């Protein structure tokens, strides 16, 4: 017969309130008296818009890092999409530096001295250093004597990708350490075994902590590609940079082959399985939530962004059993937010601004939103935190032989001053 | 209900419109001249015009300097960046202290940009790859292009992809019937989840179910984003978020602070100047608060002597407890507040006065009302006498054990016996020091 | 009504089949 | 497990009136310090107060570490208790402030609620479609109980979890949908067609009844530091165990603070606090004290328990001396609990409790001489001598431990004062502080 | 322009000197120090000559006398593309680079090489594009119509231009720049079509454009070291570049200068607080200025007969005798009342302060008794007090209010010395209690 | 203390027996593989799993080698070639081990002594990530 509910202030609500309080200023006590007596009125409506919903101020779109990129943007059968992101910082190098110090030339000595330092005077060269190669082939146990010269002159990550080696000489000084024995045991082993469960405890901690379903907390603020080098007048620079950034062995290594392409490659064209390029070497991310830095705006979070909306949804959870009606009152644009709310998550029978008498004849429907005789409604739910009780009396002129007034209120804001006065 | 911690009672500087302050408002008691000086400083800060300004909050221990810094931060707002710091935090083992100080200087300056995003989003209806004529040629990749079909709500479009965008697609592990989100700015893809048009009661991986994205595909939306200049420097020094092999290998490697060169900061300054000239970005300078500035050695003060002359360096406030104290890292140079006399010339010292008995009494009363304690007048007066006798902080930190003893004795109000028992159980510094001086076995 | 099942694409991959009686392995 | 020096404390030994018994829960004496520790325990259990430093002080061999472990046992389950010493802060890859912040964020906890589906039934068939190279893995599962039979689609992780712990048809397994657990409870068909490769002898189980899917809600506790390392890099879970968390940036900390506040406001997560215990606090540097001074005043800050046995001494990193080795501004923020040395009755009760725990039987006269030796030199010396007297007694083939055994133990093993008196009489035998010695007999 | 708020040295635009190197009394924002300004003008002409390498000059004097102001005048009056490196003394102490090699980097960042190169560039307004897709897509041909304010042409496109035009989606009405050699298209912006906006470019497409590049020797040293990419120039992880790559670069730039393809641009290295360097760094500075490819090094210090860092003894200017022998010393003097008044008026002019004449004289007197930086800090805060009472003009009561609120050095020293028991001394003794 | 039920010996044949009703669209639908193992004083024919054939071709197992298959984990371990089947007389580089002794089906208890530090350093390092 008389209910006044009070709600606290959420963190996004408090952040918007405190940035409005610091930015606008203009005697916030006198602004409170301005909201008491009713530009100043624009400040009072915008403070109330912060008080109702964050999305009534600004729509919360996707939370993505700032793309520090310049790319092909549309200024406004298929339309092809091609990757074109570049760093806005452009480092300019003259052609003289590149063509004189980096590329081979007739007056340059880069290829000659490079061969002389990498092949001719290599200590792993079997043509001139066969004794050292045979020494290390005794020690390591490599079956091939050119493995040492090949290993010393490859890039390290290319050595990582091309590492798959299983034959080894048994008459060698390379050893199988106790840890390596245990690793070979737990290469493939099930549960309920002592020797595997004493060494698989990282996966036990992953499984028992329910850690595959923890939401992402942190995303980077700015994402940027590597700094684009621009050399004017040479396509060799463009080809070399395109080769370096998009190396086909390495880009193929951090990715996968489509399964249709694998079937068309192995069976139809007769490519053996070992001849496939190496794939699947990208590390597995922790969950599906840690896959990318873009976070989709959770519609569940839209309820909890506004404390009035969260208390209203809890009230509807309690009050689905009974029929009531809701007043959105003097605020514009809150209609489409509540409209999207109950047609996005919790689908309710509703009507929004004849058909009024059509719902008056229908007992099972909940009216929800209306703006600012209707005695068929059993309960009107509204704010009562309005400056004019004449507006309240015109609202309850609408008013089944029962009323149960619930009054929505947010604490720690100008709404409490409104209620008191 | 709500977790309180230390000076949670502060809501702001508590000044008036003319620039004057009332005695008990804004959570503060006393220190009227310091409050008015900090109000003039925050007005200068909101003017957003001067660079390389510095003030010092001088005074003894337990006098309100960190309280004044928190009041300045609350008077500033969330859009203006406040970067709290301790003097000991500048000593890092990964990188020189000079670069840590410059990184904090760039972390104080904020930026707010409106950004336009090109977004292809929808439900994957079909996904076919097109192979190459020589998949084992050694050059190029095993596919050539990939056609993918996305339909949003009230729209449908077919996209033909280069292998890099589809490489990101298969790194995010999409399937037929999933809702995806291609960002054309960086090539980043986010898998929203399964479409809820199909049956959603048979998966075994706790997958979320999402309706069709509203509007057409190839959307263009405006996002407002708040970043600092230090974020730009970090994101350009360790480049991630691209789809080349350097950005892919940059995610998996261990992060490590490196000495960011001046050329990178100048290029970031030129790009941000271009963003401002376009009208899409605005500059928001902020603050940086080095509490316990006496912990810095002479080298950090020498670098501050030059780093305050920058045209972009923010306003930095400091705190110190020392009197006539020799500088750390020097042998004979004795200076006020532990701050060398070269830095004192750029500085603007704001003194902070000690408190009286009644000011201590109302501070303790306000802390009791903040912690939801009810205290009678006699126990409040006794706690005020204890504050003036031992210390202010020992009187503030004794309210919680009297509360524990109160709820032990099935009461809410704090009687004199409770503060007597809390005097007995817990000692202050001076009584424990007298216990130390009168023991043999180095108690 | 009842919503349809997601389209299950099984083209191009090997199949490991285990049933109540006997075990299968269709490979390429 | 093994038996340790503080194993006799099983709580703190106080009533609901915060009044200590003379001997309860393995603790005897120290009434004022026990009452103060109980007050701090109740203040932690309330949880609404944060960042309060408590400094335990007294002489050595008094029970400061015993009081700290007593607080730890009475703290209850699912509440963090980070017990470090003073010297773990100094590191080669972590700064002192960063190691302290990592300790602070280890000491505070988050209790997260999750929703979990339970599926348990006999497996009818398993169809797994793997690619040619085995990378892409997709397939269908057909699990069944006696009331209904349903078919589920499988992802990559579920199929990879199916390959380990090889699941034949007719195997009753339990599926946890959220945690991704596969638990083969047993095999229920016992098929006549048995493979000669497989060696499993899983027990026969009854066919499950009831509905197939069951919803349950579970709670698990994870500290702030764990989520910081998890969100710091891609492979943060491995760095949680290998400790390769090198100087996490402040942006990560700000975003996880906002995130856990958001999780608190949704009712999804609950933040419980903890006790951070530092032992031999005087070992820290002055910059550690300044950072503790300015980091106790944060919203996420635990109740720091601080222990020292030292009087007025030189504070490290400084040229002066201060009480307890701590500067005055840190002593301002800290309330000091003091402890007092014991009499002969308390030492006798301590030794009786130690002997009753250590499975050693003593006579009355042996206990009296152990009490006299403990009150003479030190309590720890007699507490160590109980072990060797026990071992001498079992070498003499008698169950009890007699006065002659503890006399042989006292003769055999030396204490501090006797070793000092033997060093001082024979100063030429040992190497001096100037490095001068005579090794020759004559 | 870049990001430029009001700094301490913003009013300086150079050295107020004539063609005969005679300093004007107040010109280009800099007033006073006539001998120091003439000496810095001589050093400026020595840099602009370029025939003199590896000279060290030292500006010494009292604090707040304009040594950094003199160096900023030299930096502003050098011009563009002549390199200027400004480092504090506390920067070379690195945890991952040795101090001598950090000095070598700071030396070699200030010598630039000047290369002129010419390229063809097509920059016009696109009328329309037309591309016809094939039966399957094996070959793609298309036509392209671009125009300027003068010309109009139609181009036949092959495969690679169509692939480079689909990437970076070019519509009708765009203004783009096409590089023919590297195949790089950059979108300059949309033209004047009402439906970012940039005017339509002038005629004569396929025009010759000459771009002059200035690259420091440190960038060539990082580039020529094959283990370091150009990303070490931005990330700053060079990691002790070896000597053989440096000597290779020195010989190569020498042969470029003799061949005629390049021209050496010498520069200025400025070291703030050179007294914070240690003795071995001074030794490397002594033996590094001998090299031909060395800049003209400016050092600014104010210490007098101080100890040298890393040694026990004391030496003048905090510098050992051999480095003072290797250097020539410019002495700065203090300011009288009129120069302080004119500095304060220039600073108030730049910070947009309209201030009373009597308030100006009061700030002048405070700048005579207390150092100049106190008054220069006081103007802006007094102006904020002035807008606090809604007055656009700064009066004498605003200056008195700023004096009362914000303390200077000597008053804070006195106020500490009378109440030493409240603070913390060298021994860490503090009386926090206020009574008894 | 642990127990191991293992099978090892020289292989005689590996026949991927095709299934009756062999599905459609796939050739080689294995119902089971028959591996005939011989050793000293014993010889056993085995009826394995359809899935272990992928390990058989993964480790390059042919007729004339000695293998090592366990009962529970179901993995081959090609120890090497038998000394009797040294068919490549002139040039070969295969390892040659003697034919193993005892029965093919030997179940034994094996003790393992290991420190706790080895367990810590084995748990801490990545245990076969198969990632970059
Ligand atoms: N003017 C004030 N009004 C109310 N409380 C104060 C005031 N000044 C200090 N305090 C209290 O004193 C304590 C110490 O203040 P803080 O500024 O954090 O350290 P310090 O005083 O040493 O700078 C804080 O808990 C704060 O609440
Ligand atoms: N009240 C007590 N209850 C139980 N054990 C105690 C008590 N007082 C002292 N002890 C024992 O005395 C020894 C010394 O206590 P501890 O705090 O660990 O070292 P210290 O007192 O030197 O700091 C411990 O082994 C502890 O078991
Ligand atoms: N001759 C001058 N002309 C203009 N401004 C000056 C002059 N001399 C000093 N200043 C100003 O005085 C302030 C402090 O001088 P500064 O150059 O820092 O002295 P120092 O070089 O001794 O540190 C600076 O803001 C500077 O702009």
């Amino acid at each position: 017969i008389e209910i006044d509910v009070l709600c606290d202030l959420t963190q996004r609500q408090a952040k918007l309130y405190q940035v409005l309080k610091s930015q606008i200023s203009t005697n916030y006590d006198a602004i409170e008296n301005a909201a008491t007596n009713d530009n100043l009125i624009n400040a009072v409506m915008q403070f109330r818009k912060v008080c109702n919903h964050p999305d009534l101020f600004e729509r919360a779109d996707v939370d993505s890092p700032f793309s520090f990129t310049t790319f092909g943007k549309t200024t406004s059968k298929f339309t092809d999409l091609i990757y074109s992101s570049r760093n806005p910082i452009k480092y300019s190098l003259p052609r003289l530096i590149y063509e004189d110090l980096i590329l081979p030339n007739y007056n340059n000595d880069v290829d000659i001295a490079n061969k002389l330092k990498n092949v001719k005077f290599n200590i792993f060269n079997p043509s001139t250093n066969y004794e050292l190669c045979l020494f290390l082939s005794k020690l390591t146990g490599e079956p091939s004597l050119n493995e040492f010269f090949r290993v010393s002159t490859t890039p390290l990550l290319k050595r990582v990708i091309e590492r798959t080696n299983g034959p080894k000489n048994t008459d060698s000084l390379s050893f199988k350490t106790i840890t390596q024995e245990l690793l070979e045991v737990t290469r493939n082993a099930p549960s309920e075994g002592v020797m595997a469960s004493l060494l698989n405890v990282e996966k036990h901690a992953y499984e028992r902590e329910y850690l595959n379903c923890i939401q992402r907390g942190y995303h980077p603020n700015v994402s940027a590609p590597p700094v684009t080098i621009e050399v004017l007048g040479s396509s060799h620079v463009t080809n070399s940079i395109n080769n370096e950034l998009f190396d086909p062995l390495i880009s193929q290594a951090l990715s996968d082959i489509p399964a249709i392409t694998q079937y068309n490659m192995h069976v139809k064209k007769g490519i053996p399985v070992e001849d496939f390029p190496k794939t699947g070497l990208f590390p597995e991310p922790l969950n599906k939530n840690f896959s990318s830095n873009i976070s989709m705006p959770s519609m569940d979070r839209f309820i909890t962004e506004s404390a009035k909306l969260r208390k209203l949804d809890e009230l509807l959870v309690k009050l689905k059993s009974e029929g009531h009606r809701v007043l959105i009152y003097f605020q514009m644009t809150k209609m489409m937010d509540l409209m999207e709310e109950y047609l996005t998550y919790r689908q309710y029978n509703h009507i929004r601004l004849d058909l009024v008498h059509d719902w008056q004849t229908n007992p099972e429907i909940f009216v929800f939103l209306l703006s600012t005789n209707l005695t068929a409604a059993d309960t009107v739910i509204f704010y009562d935190s309005d400056w004019n009780p004449t507006i309240d009396s015109q609202a309850m002129d609408r008013a089944t032989r029962q009323v149960t007034v619930y009054r929505l209120l947010v604490r720690g804001t100008i709404e409490e001053r409104m209620r008191d006065r | 209900v709500t977790r309180t911690a230390a000076h949670t009672h502060i809501k702001g500087l508590g000044l008036d419109e003319s620039g004057v302050a009332k005695r008990v408002e804004g959570g503060f008691v006393g220190q009227i001249e310091a409050r008015e000086a900090c109000g003039v400083i925050v007005d200068l800060i909101k003017a957003k015009k001067m660079s390389g300004r510095a003030i010092l909050l001088a005074g003894g221990p337990s006098t309100g300097k960190t309280a004044l810094a928190l009041a300045i931060s609350q008077e500033l707002g969330p859009k203006v960046p406040f970067c709290p710091l301790v003097g000991s935090e500048l000593y890092s083992v990964e990188v020189k202290k000079t670069e840590t100080l410059m990184e904090n200087f760039r972390r104080a300056i904020g930026l707010r940009i409106k950004e336009t995003k090109e977004v292809y989003e929808g439900e994957v209806t079909e996904l076919t790859p097109e192979d190459a004529e020589n998949p084992l040629g050694g050059y190029g990749k095993t596919i050539s292009h990939v056609i993918v079909g996305l339909k949003s709500a009230k729209g449908t479009k077919t996209l033909r992809l280069d292998p890099t965008i589809y490489e990101s697609i298969q790194r995010e592990k999409v399937s037929i019937g999933d809702v995806i989100y291609i960002e054309a700015n960086t090539g980043a893809v986010k898998r929203v989840g399964r479409s809820d048009a199909y049956a959603t009661e048979f998966d075994l991986e706790t997958e979320e179910y999402v309706p069709l994205p509203k509007g057409e595909v190839h959307k263009k939306k405006e996002i407002v984003q708040d970043v600092t200049l230090h974020d730009l420097d970090v994101a350009n020094a360790r480049p991630q978020g691209g789809q080349d092999v350097i950005s892919m290998m940059g995610q998996l490697l261990k992060p490590k602070k490196t000495e960011i060169t001046e050329k990178l900061r100048q290029e970031v300054n030129k790009v941000v100047a271009k963003y401002i000239d376009q009208g899409v970005a605005e500059l928001i300078p902020g603050v940086l608060f080095i509490d316990e500035v006496n912990m810095l050695d002479i080298e950090i003060f020498t670098y501050l002597n030059k780093a305050l002359e920058s045209n972009i360096a923010p306003v930095v406030v400091l705190a110190s407890n020392r009197g006539m104290t020799t500088v750390r890292g020097t042998e004979d140079v004795i200076s006020p507040h532990g701050v060398p006399p070269d830095l004192i010339d750029r500085l603007l010292i704001v003194r902070t006065l000690p408190y009286d008995k009644d000011e201590i009494r109302t501070i303790i009363e306000r802390r009791a009302t903040v912690e939801r304690l009810q205290v009678e007048s006699s126990a409040l007066d006794l706690l005020a006498t204890m504050g003036t006798e031992t210390s202010l902080r020992y009187a503030l930190q004794l309210l919680a054990p009297c509360g524990i003893l109160a709820q032990t004795s099935n009461r809410k109000e704090i009687v004199v016996n409770d503060v007597n028992e809390a005097k007995l159980l817990f000692l202050d510094a001076k009584r424990s020091t007298k216990i130390l001086e009168t023991s043999a076995n180095y108690l | 009504f009842v919503k349809p099942r997601r389209p299950y694409n099984s083209e191009g991959m090997t199949r490991i089949l285990r049933r109540y009686e006997e075990d299968l392995f269709c490979t390429f | 497990s093994l038996i340790a020096a503080h194993s006799h404390i099983t709580g703190l030994g106080l009533d609901e009136n915060l009044q200590p018994r003379p001997t309860s829960e393995g603790m005897v004496g120290q009434l004022q310090a026990r009452r103060a520790a109980g007050v701090i325990l109740k203040m932690v259990q309330n949880g609404t107060i944060a960042g309060r430093a408590v400094l335990v002080a007294g002489p050595p061999s008094t029970g400061k570490t015993a009081l700290a472990m007593g607080v730890s046992q009475s703290l209850g389950k699912d509440v963090p208790f980070t017990a470090i010493a003073g010297s773990e802060i100094f590191s080669l890859e972590l700064s002192k402030t960063e190691a302290l912040t990592q300790a602070f964020r280890k000491s505070i906890g988050i209790k997260i609620k999750e929703e979990t589906e339970l599926i348990e039934g006999e497996v009818v068939e398993i169809q797994i479609d793997r690619s040619i190279t085995g990378g892409h893995k997709q397939g269908k599962l057909t699990i069944k109980t006696t009331d209904m039979e349903t078919i589920y689609e499988l992802g990559n992780k579920m199929i990879d979890g199916l390959t380990k712990e090889k699941v034949l048809a007719g195997d009753v397994i339990s599926i946890d949908k959220a945690s991704g657990k596969i638990t083969k409870l047993g095999r229920s068909f016992a098929r006549s067609r048995d493979y000669d490769a497989m060696g499993a002898d899983t027990r026969f189980v009854q066919c499950p009844e009831g509905e197939l899917q069951k919803r349950k809600t579970v709670v698990h506790t994870v500290s702030l530091h764990e989520i910081d390392v998890i969100n710091s890099r891609t492979q943060g879970f491995l760095a949680l165990f290998t400790g390769d968390t090198g100087e996490i940036r402040s942006e990560v900390r700000d975003q996880i603070n906002t995130k856990v506040a958001e999780w608190k406001e949704e009712g999804k997560a609950e933040i419980v606090p903890g006790v951070l215990f530092i032992d031999e606090v005087h070992m820290l540097d002055i910059e550690c004290f300044s950072f503790i001074n300015r980091a106790l005043e944060d919203e996420f800050a635990p109740i720091v328990m601080m222990a020292t046995n030292r009087g007025v001494s030189k504070t490290r990193g400084t040229n002066y001396k201060s009480p307890h080795g701590l500067p005055l501004d840190l002593l301002d923020r800290s309330i000091i609990i003091t402890t007092k040395s014991y009499n002969e009755q308390e030492i006798k009760t301590i030794l009786s409790i130690r002997a009753q725990e250590e499975e050693v039987e003593l006579s009355s006269d042996a206990l009296d001489l152990l009490t006299k030796t403990g009150v003479e030199t030190s309590l720890r010396y007699s507490s160590n001598l109980i072990s060797v007297a026990q071992q001498i007694a079992m070498k003499r083939k008698n169950n009890t431990v007699e006065v002659e055994d503890v006399k042989r133990a006292y003769l055999l093993f030396l204490d501090s004062a006797r070793s000092v008196k033997y060093v001082q009489e024979n100063e030429s035998q040992y190497i001096d502080d100037q490095g001068n010695v005579q090794i020759s007999i004559a």
